[PDB]
């Protein structure tokens, strides 16, 4: 369709408006699922959403490992904003080891740092952050003063590597780069496929899984490992959230990857499937469906009975505990309407979720994700860049002639065929949106507005920024991405946690008492 | 909530844990203090969702502000593109009064020349009539955001005040890097007093205020755009905050030149006196009832409570003019300051604070300017101390360490209503007082023994 | 902090840990609320004594009062001549405008006929020019101190408000057996409303207090003695709060057929809504823009504190005006009232809050009135609840049970300040979502895992 | 000349300046000790400090035994104000111990018990009380209209104990009684000594002392048996402290009789020593020098070498331990002038420790003593009684026949001469008072006033109604009673407690911060 196309894009002046256009696709059966203009420059002065390429690399992939000081090159704030911000959980291993969660490292760059490029106060702040603290590996990360002021981060972690013996690794992800933090993802992926997985010694167990791409924000991981540690699966790899540097290093002694995110790992799910034959699966542990099909799914790319008998045993018994409650969490919601927009992939999601709970979303989109992420994979070689996206340096990966191997035989392709098990496969969004459904990719403030006063949906699941700007106008924003400091929202008890939340967030008293007494009807007392 | 060596290091390079922010929030903050305002970052699009980000949860409130989104390329292209297609989408789709403009690490780096930006926008008529760009230049690497505010209060005397040539009897305050709360409370004031005043910047209506059903992009807080006008005419500006408030007072001052006098941070008893002695020696007005029973109230709680609140030694960080007056404040009380720490430079903090402790004979303080979290926690460690003041932050080690916190600064992203009270004046001080007898007393009915508890305290 | 059973012992003799007091100190406080009157408890000598030092340790402030120090003699004898040597006492050395006698037990077993002592006193010249002695009846073995409120209350009526015909352009407001900062707010919202008014009692100006380094003992605050008078000749009066309140308005309504209206105590959303819409609605003018926005700002922190707010289980023990309101706005904030007790007689809080619950769905309640502190802490042993809002004996449940909870009513004896904030209006409403949720996120923020700890919340 | 006195008195209705002037006086060298009349009635409508005799009898004395219920019988404001304010600290004995410390019991009288008797209430809640807690013994209390309504509790009591089986102690002390708390001193003293204290069976120890008139405030009798325990006596009774009424029972296993309030208990002190032969002395562990020569004393009682030298050793040992800031304390204090009202003893017995600071007492009386309180138990010959007063119970004892004993041969009378160990004496408190100063016996706000302001104090001390109005008219007043909810204030750590609570209260800032800098010399320029 294309109607609130019009109402959306009457307001842009012509030059925004055919730039703003190919971004808001409407599906139509008539146009079975079509084509979305994703990662591309965000428009100056639109309001937007985004972030820096930094946001996705010492933000979301590199953050998470708990032994590695991870210390900024830089100005303050670039370190102060990380501080806390993106809730993923740490404790350390087993009681003992390290744990870093808490504090942010920085070289705090100062005006002569600017002038004459703080190289030696990174070699200083490295030696010093090793000798405090003597960590598993230091990550060094690159601000957008260091590229001009020409500071080779690259180098400095070379020398340094050798005198402090640690692995220092560099990481340039200055935040002009890219258009978004999608390319931030891709600068982190990199460093780690080379110089991290494959590095390492521990031998593998029996039902290595590997779930990759969760940063175990609100403790979603503990869960998910909760139900498979309850199967018999070694997950021996969650590409982070609460990983040790040692645990990424080894995260070859697998069996299968699950891609959880797609977005952020997908670089790696590939990589790996080269070097050592490991076929990764696009997994999805949020919601009910998404989660019983995940598990019957593995259960199917590995071989045996004993294994699917028991899945079928913790899938009942989970969903029977649980179930009262999904009930309890439908008849409250059936009938509201959610919009959602979130970044990567959480606005795919929840879908399936808010489905189990009668909540038709309306409208959808990402504020930094692919054509891939809506259409599906397929398109990828398909694709027009112009752009700014990962014009960032991409990697080829070869066999390693050691640790190679082919896990599963073709019948991979019976995989595929049969019951649609998605080996290495994505097929996005789009596909799962009803008809007569919006995506809007880097949506503004203009365009939920309209969105908002057009379309009047019950609740609208966007961040932080946001959160305040559609509850003031009297609609419930829940945050998706900091869970509005709730969690796990992953797993069977993710489920019933999300499902209260909301329930409790609809029917808050105070929504109905907005407007006062005098002005809705004693005007003149 | 662990991993300080207990023994001191000093380090050179390694800023772990900072008690400052960077600069472009601060002049976002100050920006939302005009009304119609819509501030601009200029640099990449990362660092507004950061700073809007931080403001919404200390006020769990909307900062809204826009980006000349710069990409790989304004490294070698400049950002003059960025920002007049930025004001183009900007007027079109959401159109302040003003854009407030304000830089970021890159555009300094590069040697963004904004001036000549604006007038090109002007001449090419991508400006509109009547409505105004107003710029200041907020480099990351030098200062913190106390010192953005401070320059935000620059560019905007430096673009707007006028002296017209007509006095106004009204006195211009600038309130310094302080909450909507305490602008709140010293307009509370002036008008107690009875004294007409220009109050810039004015959070007030802006970032706290009423769920009423309708959004708007532009709250009806902060000062107009006339008001800023007319700032030339007065007869006298109040700086309060020598670190916030002062590169503006003397700009409308060297400008229009209208004197400036400069206060402390209104904050307890010392403080809060001279700012009425202020407003007395200056209007001639007499100072009323009210106030005097306000006076006296801190007086008679700061006399009730005094067991509580003697030979308490107190670690505090913050920001220097907030810190600063309140570490007389907790003199005042009966309190130690131990500990006094702020993360964003200049010299006159820590000598102001030297001789007060000096002044009052107090002997091993340890006063750090230019110092994180992790030097006070590990001074904690060699020497535990009895209450903490700080930011949200300040939280890992008072439960580390078990030690009473009030929290007090930017950014508390934490507890809900800190924004309605106010620090500054008598009222403030009292809630003050009042929260630090609490949190002391808290710990103690939950320490003691059974038989060993009390029902009046 | 031990020896109560988990299982359940019902007594109908054995009352143990109460929620109330008797009558005498409601009556004293009430006192305190006329200028230049001084409190006299006509009976036993240590009652007077008892009841002056609840009021000095809740308030951190003076109580006088003198005492008729009856013996064994007057026991025989009546106290009357007692009384006739305290009445001289009193005005030679002490030198009371009014004197407000009130009774204890003692003289109220009995029987002592105050209204012929006083009758007797100046028909034989004792009580001198422009001085009085007023009075009330109070039976310490009825009721409670909200009776001896509303007692004296309608005493002050019955010997002071008259109709002169002059008639004056006010409502009167009779504030219920609230606080100090309790009745000033709300004269403040009817100064924001431009009503004239009279408040009687008024306790502003005097339990509350700024040392002076002068100690006068007739401080500056309450109802003026002509004051009084002209509540026989004014618009209409409102009485806030039925137990505490009706009574001296019905009374008026009698002598002076002046009206009276009852509502509640503006507690939270509905009932300061309500107050504010009578003085519109009565007085024909609107509703000021500074009461939309304080109403604003309230309904906007209920709203971002909602998530906390949403399905907690609270035992409330307090006064049964107050907790009439409470309870009703903790049931709008989103919370269950599970355990609702008033120690003090009446079916009124049984029917009232029953209602609200019924409008509510709300299951699983126990409502009781004429309760004790034994009571809610047992049935806390059986399934328990989330904050306790109780005055400061509640505390040894909190301790003991790990409770949250928030300090209200009549005693609050450990702390410091409360006594200058309301608890009314829309900003003690702030400040009640303010407080119930900091004692909530401090709680998890001190019980969670380390993994669990959060920085924004 | 000192026309205070004659300031004091001359406002005064000349009927009343005729009573109020033999309680003032003055002790000046032509007059080492002159006559106060004590134990008066008060007079009507002068704002006197004075409570009733259930104050004295239920909240005072019989108040901290804590394992008998102590149950009011009467309204509820007599039973509400005894919950917590009176601060003896008391903990359940080893452990498994009763404890109702945190309690209030009543029968709350209503409307119908007075017109018909709530004497049934009282036999109902005897047996809930019993059934719910189980007591050692059960206390019943007597509120005013108790007298005037007929309900004999006293036969109530004594039935329903058969009963119960448990101790059942009805106590008449009707507010209305007496003319302050002294008459519920009396009325308690005698029924704790004729039926609770020579009942129990414990094979008496090496060195029983007793506290006597010790009720434990703040701790006062931990730190006090902390120094005697140390030493090597074995105290065996405090009287009512922390005391289980089981140690009350065996009150008489002792050899000397430590009377630290002479007002409360010195009915027991005399009644005991003709039943048994226990000799008491006067003690005091306020203050070092009056805990100093208590222990002294009490070693030339147990003339015994060792236990002589031991108390010597202790002695020394710990006035070390508090000697640096005792002279800390003194640098500060000295130079200031103080004035003291109390119950009846502490205006006395705090009146070395201010010396030993160097502060003087200038001023100071009591609230209900009487005459050997002041004066010295010799004019207890010449006192004769009524104020309004006294139809209070003079119990009168026969020695044991079999249980009397010789504890001191005539050894006693060598003791009186001998540095006179103050062996079943006590000379008042005029007599370590100096020359020129003042004594007022049942002081009023007029009083308080006219010294206040004439003689300008830098500390007064008081109790909780006097401490406001002596603090808002700016001098610190620091409280005698409750120790502001802080203590030991008596032992030897104790000193400490008191010198520096009271000298952080003299260097308390706001104290010099009154006066608004306007209205001082700038506010009329
Ligand atoms: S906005 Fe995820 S692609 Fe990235 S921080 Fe959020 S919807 Fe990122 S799912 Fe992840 S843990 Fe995220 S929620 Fe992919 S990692 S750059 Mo903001
Ligand atoms: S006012 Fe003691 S004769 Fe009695 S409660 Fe205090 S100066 Fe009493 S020492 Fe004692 S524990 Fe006392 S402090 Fe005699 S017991 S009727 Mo108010
Ligand atoms: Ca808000
Ligand atoms: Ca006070």
């Amino acid at each position: 369709s294309e109607n609130l196309k019009d109402e959306i894009l009457e307001k842009y002046i012509p030059k925004t408006k055919k730039t703003r256009s190919g971004h808001i696709v409407i599906k139509t059966e008539e146009t079975p699922n079509p084509e979305i203009v994703a990662n591309t420059r965000t428009v100056p002065g639109i309001i937007t959403a985004r972030g820096c390429a930094y946001a996705g690399c010492k933000g979301v992939v590199m953050g998470p490992i708990k032994d590695m000081v991870h210390i900024t090159h830089g100005p303050i704030g670039c370190s102060f904003y990380t501080w806390g911000g993106r809730r993923f959980k740490s404790k350390p291993e087993n009681g003992t080891g390290l744990n870093f969660n808490e504090y942010v490292f920085s070289t705090d760059m100062q005006e002569s740092d600017i002038v004459f490029g703080g190289v030696n106060k990174l070699k200083d702040a490295i030696h010093e952050a090793y000798e405090m603290f003597h960590p598993a590996a230091i990550g060094v990360y690159a601000t957008c003063p260091v590229g001009l002021i020409g500071d080779d981060i690259l180098a400095v972690a070379a020398t340094a590597s050798k005198e402090i013996g640690i692995p220092v690794h560099a990481f340039s992800c200055e935040g002009y780069k890219g258009v978004s933090q999608s390319a931030g993802h891709h600068i982190a992926n990199n460093t780690v496929m080379t110089d991290i997985i494959g590095k390492g010694n521990k031998e593998q167990k029996k039902y290595s899984i590997n779930v990759l791409g969760e940063y175990n924000i609100g403790g979603d991981a503990w869960e998910m490992d909760r139900v498979l540690e309850k199967i018999g699966y070694h997950v021996n790899a969650t590409l982070t959230g609460d990983a040790t540097y040692e645990k990424v290093q080894n995260a070859d002694k697998a069996d299968l990857n699950l891609v959880q995110c797609h977005r952020s790992i997908n670089y790696i799910a590939e990589m790996m499937e080269t070097k050592y034959g490991i076929p990764w699966i696009k997994c999805n542990f949020i919601g009910v469906d998404g989660i019983v099909e995940t598990l019957r799914d593995m259960a199917k790319c590995f071989d045996d009975p004993e294994l699917t008998k028991r899945t079928e045993e913790v899938i009942a018994e989970e969903i029977a505990a649980i179930q009262d409650d999904l009930d309890y969490f439908k008849e409250k919601l059936q009938g509201k309407t959610a919009c959602l927009y979130v970044g990567g992939s959480r606005s795919h999601t929840y879908m399936n979720m808010l489905k189990s709970f009668g909540v038709d979303s309306l409208v959808a989109g990402f504020e930094f994700a692919h054509r891939d992420d809506y259409e599906g994979r397929e398109v990828i070689p398909t694709i027009k860049i112009d752009a700014d996206s990962k014009n960032i340096p991409e990697i080829t990966v070869t066999p390693d002639e050691q640790k190679y191997r082919v896990v599963i035989p073709e019948d991979k392709v019976e995989e595929l065929k049969k019951a649609g098990v998605p080996l290495s496969s994505y097929g996005g969004m789009m596909k799962e949106m009803h008809d007569g459904t919006i995506l809007i990719d880097d949506m503004n403030h203009h365009d939920m507005e309209v969105v908002l006063e057009k379309l009047k949906p019950d609740m609208f699941f966007a961040g932080i920024k946001e959160k305040f700007v559609i509850q003031k106008g009297g609609v419930l924003s829940k945050q998706l991405h900091s869970y509005d400091y709730n969690g796990p929202y992953a797993g069977f008890r993710g489920v019933v946690n999300f499902g209260h939340e909301l329930v409790n967030g609809i029917y808050t008293p105070a929504w109905k008492m907005i407007t006062p007494p005098w002005k809705k009807a004693s005007s003149e007392s | 909530l662990d991993a300080t060596p207990k023994e001191i290091v000093e380090r050179k390079a390694l800023r772990i844990n900072p008690a400052k922010t960077c600069q472009p929030v601060g002049a976002m903050y100050a920006a939302l203090g005009i009304h119609n305002c819509l501030p601009h970052s200029h640099g990449s699009q990362g660092c507004c969702s950061y700073h809007r980000t931080v403001l919404s949860r200390h006020f769990k409130e909307p900062a809204m502000a826009s980006t000349s989104s710069f990409t790989e390329g304004a490294s070698v292209f400049g950002g003059g593109s960025n920002i007049k297609t930025a004001v183009k989408n900007i007027f079109s789709l959401y159109n302040p009064d003003i854009i407030a403009v304000h830089t970021t690490c890159l555009s300094e780096t590069l040697g963004d020349d904004l001036p000549t930006y604006i007038s090109q926008m002007e001449d090419a008529g991508s400006i509109p009539e009547g409505k105004l760009v107003i710029h200041t230049n907020t480099p990351s690497y030098v200062g913190s955001h106390v010192t953005g505010f401070a320059n935000m209060v620059q560019g905007i005397v430096n673009y707007l005040s006028e002296n017209t040539g007509a006095k106004n009897g009204k006195i211009n305050v600038i309130p310094g890097f302080v909450g909507p709360a305490d602008m709140r409370e010293i307009k509370r004031l002036f008008e107690a007093m009875d004294i007409p005043y220009i109050m810039f910047p004015d959070t007030s209506g802006v970032l706290d205020g009423p769920t009423t059903g309708e959004y708007k992009m532009y709250p009806e807080g902060g000062t107009k755009i006339e008001d800023l006008k007319d700032t030339g005419n007065s007869d006298l500006t109040l700086s309060l905050g020598s670190y916030a408030s002062d590169l503006g007072a003397k700009t409308l001052e060297k400008k229009c030149k209208v004197p400036f006098k400069t206060l402390r941070t209104p904050i307890g008893v010392s403080a809060t006196d001279e700012f009425i002695m202020a407003l007395s020696e200056a209007t001639g007005k007499e100072v009323p009832a009210s106030i005097e029973e306000e006076r006296g109230q801190l007086i008679d709680l700061m006399i009730d409570a005094q067991q509580y609140l003697q030979g308490k030694k107190v670690a505090l960080l913050g920001d220097p003019d907030e810190i600063i007056a309140l570490s007389k404040f907790i003199i005042e009380l009966g309190a130690i300051p131990k500990y006094v720490v702020t993360g964003t430079p200049g010299m006159k903090f820590q000598k102001e604070i030297d001789a007060m402790l000096a002044e009052a004979g107090i002997e091993g303080s340890k006063v750090k300017v230019e110092g994180d979290f992790f030097d006070v926690h590990q001074w904690i460690k060699n020497e535990g101390v009895d209450l903490l003041i700080s930011n949200t932050y300040g939280k890992f080690i008072a439960r580390e360490e078990n030690i009473p916190f009030v929290r007090f600064g930017f950014p508390i992203m934490d507890r809900y209503g800190h924004y309605y009270n106010p620090k500054v004046g008598y009222k403030g001080a009292i809630r003050l007082v009042e929260e630090i007898t609490n949190v002391i007393l808290d710990k103690i009915e939950r320490e003691c023994t059974e038989e060993d508890f009390e029902v009046v305290r």
